[PDB]
RNA sequence: GUUGACCUCGGAUCAGGUAGGAGGACCCGCUGAACUUAAGCAUAUCAAUAAGCGGAGGAAAAGAAACCAACAGGGAUUGCCCUAGUAACGGCGAGUGAAGCGGCAACAGCUCAAAUUUGAAAGCUGGCUUCGGCCCGCGUUGUAAUUUGGAGAGGAUGCUU
RNA sequence: AAAGCUCCUUCGACGAGUCGAGUAGUUUGGGAAUGCUGCUCAAAAUGGGAGGUAAAUUUCUUCUAAAGCUAAAUACCGGCC
């Protein structure tokens, strides 16, 4: 519905003669898609990433943490692929990015890259890059502490 | 079973030959066929030719090298120094082949005159007849004596070189030092040994170190 | 004119006398060449999978071990000398970044 | 884009990651039935270079077929023939097991056409892949001239002819003196090598 | 906390569709003999045939080079003539056996993956509609436009369509 | 708006259990292995395939696989005339 009044005010503005993107003026919105996300983070042009934590197929996004360790943009991996989704008018989004925002939050901005930064990736830093846990069940678990136990 | 003085028979009829014999009782009613296919193609393409530009080329092999004869179709290079539009050859009845190349400014020339005498004597006909644009002819020259086959219209002109050709004495030409078998002699020798006297070469040039 | 052909047969230039003309580059040629993007592609790829377990047993083999046992070992894991030759200058390239890092 | 990384990931099939991931699909896909309807594509990249599209009308299939040589099926082993003909164990059928695949899905969907198909995984009993079929009936599909091609008679069970990739490849079809006796069809060339052609004047 | 999303997986005589069988001379594959010839016979031959199985059309198939070549270079596919009973294969026995070039018939070229539209998913199915559009759904795990190596993308530049 | 041409520094993405290798079977005129298939190993980036004798080394030539569509000339008297 948005596009479509933007679109009529346009009609009405080069119906008068005035030109386009007289009338309208430069949107600032959040980034999705994976593939333009990808190009995005690879020209600099991605200012923070979010990537969805549950990626049916990981492969999709497996590699985007190094790409953007590499690239040098804060990234955060995120919980709700079905989250992005609702957020960006899709069912799923499984990334998101933000490049640029309005001046008046800026500010805001600045502050959740380095709330993100300090509470997340420094943090994982670490965790990271070690390998997944081989858990055993419950019950294995109870018979490993009763071997312990026992043994001393 | 040989019996007397016989060529040692070697007959390919040990399979069930008769099983995919392919006599031609159809042949002239398949020529008739043919007439009548051309004749409606070339109805069909009412003032064009029945056929596509073609260009001279040379048959690979050293057999054959000695004659030309009509290729697949004009190359980009050919195209671009005639000035005709790669998109464009192609509807006004030129063969346009992407993938052979010029590596020879003699066939190269001949390939652009061939393209260049076909524009002189194209006649190019209005999109609609009563806007004609600067690219089409002006009503005027529209009318002649066109060809309607330019397999003869534009043939091979001379397949082979001229076989016989009258020069005065005095402008003979000297032989070859030697002479011609000795030329021949020395020249495959060489192409035997040029390895050999490569690496003794090589060899006596490094035993100093 | 890369070389002027002799003008007779049985030669080691042999060949009809034709002006050979030098000509651009036909796009087909390039497909071996390199590429930025993929490059990068390529390079952020290998660090996100590492190595293959033939790839571990060659660098093991090249560092503190044996040249010809990895030449021959390489060789047998992929089937032809030159492919081998190639991955052991990978991996020796693999090995020198990681220890100069 | 990302399916560029996906295509070079898909290469490491030594790297560890790859190596569980094969190894945790191929036991949920050995627990699965052995042909069962595929929500995506789980090779996204693949798919998509195959000519799979994300719209109606696509379809991806996983099948899975049993691995190794075909035995003889005499009974008994007895051949009843000459020594030549008495091989039964180290026989090899002619098509792929890929070839196999895409026929089994075929006659499961048979209202599709098979356009490709791909490996997804490898078992010592097993071989896994995902068949890309499409809709010849779909409007999407009817109403695109990039894939209406296979709304035509003539590509009825493409699969079932040899005309998919792997068939294709079974069949030598490729120029050059390599596939001489394979390049227009190996039975049609046999036909045309063992014809006696009689003229009217000979 | 429950509902609510989304992810898989299901029900329904749900709405709309589709497949089977026939025919099978010719066509595309699979599977596959033995009689016979070798004056016996086992490799071989018959034959990459008959029988068996699956799948199409008016033609099918093939097809726009990961080709041929080695030349002064040819230039998608198919078919005829020739190459040629040749190169080669063969208890080198019986026997088998192509291809390039060359002449001709007919000629036709193309589109996807791999790029960010990112100043606007611009794309599509279904339903309603006076015809202006509306709604749901698909789709960002990518539907349109652009590009396919013969290039192209990015810039200049003046003509042209 | 869209489209072609003339020049240009630069850039120039190009298909993976795929190629290739080994082995086995079958097939081919294809002979230290012509194609196909099974199993095992398993690629690269002027890389790769081919260049009809196996191998190492050095050159050269030629194309650009592992995705797809496409009249005609060709077969056929099975079907209807
Ligand atoms: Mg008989
Ligand atoms: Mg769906
Ligand atoms: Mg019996
Ligand atoms: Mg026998
Ligand atoms: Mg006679
Ligand atoms: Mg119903
Ligand atoms: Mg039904
Ligand atoms: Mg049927
Ligand atoms: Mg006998
Ligand atoms: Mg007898
Ligand atoms: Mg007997
Ligand atoms: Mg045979
Ligand atoms: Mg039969
Ligand atoms: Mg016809
Ligand atoms: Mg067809
Ligand atoms: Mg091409
Ligand atoms: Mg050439
Ligand atoms: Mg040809
Ligand atoms: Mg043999
Ligand atoms: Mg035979
Ligand atoms: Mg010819
Ligand atoms: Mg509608
Ligand atoms: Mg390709
Ligand atoms: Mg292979
Ligand atoms: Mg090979
Ligand atoms: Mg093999
Ligand atoms: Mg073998
Ligand atoms: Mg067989
Ligand atoms: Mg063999
Ligand atoms: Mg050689
Ligand atoms: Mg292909
Ligand atoms: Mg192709
Ligand atoms: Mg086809």
């Amino acid at each position: 519905q948005e596009k479509k009044e933007r679109l009529l005010r346009e009609a009405t503005a080069i119906k008068e003669g005035k030109k386009k993107e007289d009338v309208s003026k430069k949107p600032y919105t959040v980034k999705y898609g994976l593939n333009h996300v990808v190009g995005l983070i690879e020209n600099k042009k991605a200012s923070l990433v979010l990537i969805a934590n549950d990626v049916d197929p990981i492969e999709l996004v497996v590699f985007l943490p190094a790409l953007c360790r590499k690239m040098g943009i804060p990234y955060a991996i995120i919980k709700g692929k079905a989250r992005l989704g609702t957020l960006v008018h899709k069912k799923t989004a499984a990334v998101v990015a933000i490049t640029e925002v309005r001046s008046e939050d800026k500010n805001e901005l600045a502050k959740l890259i380095s709330a993100v930064k300090e509470g997340y990736l420094e943090k994982v830093e670490d965790t990271r890059k070690r390998w997944g846990g081989g858990i055993m069940g419950f019950k294995a678990q109870k018979r490993e502490e009763k071997r312990k136990k026992s043994l001393e | 079973a040989i019996k007397h003085n016989q060529q040692i028979p070697n007959n390919h009829f040990r399979k069930h030959w008769q099983r995919r014999v392919r006599c031609h009782f159809d042949q002239p009613g398949k020529k008739v066929t043919r007439r009548l296919a051309r004749r409606a193609k070339a109805a069909a393409l009412a003032p064009r030719p029945v056929d596509k530009l073609r260009p001279i080329v040379r048959c690979p092999t050293v057999k054959y090298n000695r004659r030309t004869r009509l290729g697949r179709g004009f190359t980009l290079e050919e195209l671009k120094a005639a000035g005709i539009p790669r998109l464009l050859a192609p509807t006004i009845g030129i063969a346009v082949d992407h993938r052979r190349k010029n590596l020879s400014e003699e066939s190269l020339a001949a390939n652009v005159q061939r393209l260049k005498d076909y524009k002189a004597r194209l006649i190019l006909f209005p999109r609609k007849s009563n806007k004609p644009k600067k690219a089409d002819t002006p009503k005027d020259q529209q009318t002649a004596e066109t060809t309607t086959s330019l397999r003869t219209s534009f043939g091979v002109e001379q397949p082979l070189a001229p076989g016989f050709t009258e020069i005065s004495k005095s402008e003979i030409p000297a032989g070859i030092e030697g002479g011609a078998y000795r030329a021949l002699r020395k020249a495959r020798s060489d192409a035997r040994l040029v390895g050999v006297r490569e690496k003794r070469a090589k060899e006596k040039a490094e035993a100093e170190a | 004119a890369p070389v002027e052909r002799t003008g007779l047969i049985r030669g080691l230039n042999k060949g009809h006398k034709t002006t050979r003309r030098v000509l651009k580059e036909r796009p087909s040629r390039r497909k071996g060449a390199q590429s930025k993007r993929t490059q990068f592609v390529r390079s952020l790829i290998r660090e996100v999978a590492g190595l293959a377990p033939y790839e571990r047993r060659v660098i093991e083999l090249l560092r503190n071990g044996k040249d010809k046992r990895a030449r021959k070992f390489s060789k047998k894991k992929l089937g032809t000398f030159g492919r081998a030759k190639r991955k052991c200058e990978e991996l020796q390239r693999i090995i020198a970044e990681s220890r100069r890092a | 884009g990302a399916l560029k990384y996906l295509e070079e990931l898909s290469k490491k099939k030594q790297s560890d990651v790859v190596r569980f991931l094969l190894r945790v699909r191929c036991w949920e896909y050995r627990q699965l039935n052995v042909i069962h309807r595929a929500s995506r594509p789980s090779r996204p990249d693949k798919a998509r270079r195959l000519g799979y599209k994300a719209k109606q009308g696509y379809v991806i299939y996983r099948v899975r077929v049993r691995r190794g040589g075909r035995k003889r099926p005499v009974p008994k082993g007895a051949t009843y023939g000459k020594p030549t003909n008495q091989g039964v164990n180290q026989l090899k059928y002619q098509r792929s097991l890929r070839a196999t695949a895409e026929e089994r899905v075929g006659r499961r969907c048979s209202n599709l056409r098979v356009l490709n198909s791909y490996w997804v995984n490898q078992d010592s009993t097993y071989k896994y892949y995902e068949v890309i079929l499409v809709d010849p009936n779909h409007k999407a599909i009817r109403r695109d001239p990039r894939i209406n091609w296979i709304c035509n008679p003539v590509h009825k069970h493409r699969e079932c002819r040899g005309l998919t990739s792997t068939g294709k490849k079974s069949r030598g079809l490729n120029k050059g003196h390599r596939f001489n006796k394979t390049r227009a069809g190996r039975r049609k060339t046999w036909k045309r090598h063992n014809t006696l052609s009689l003229w009217r004047y000979r």
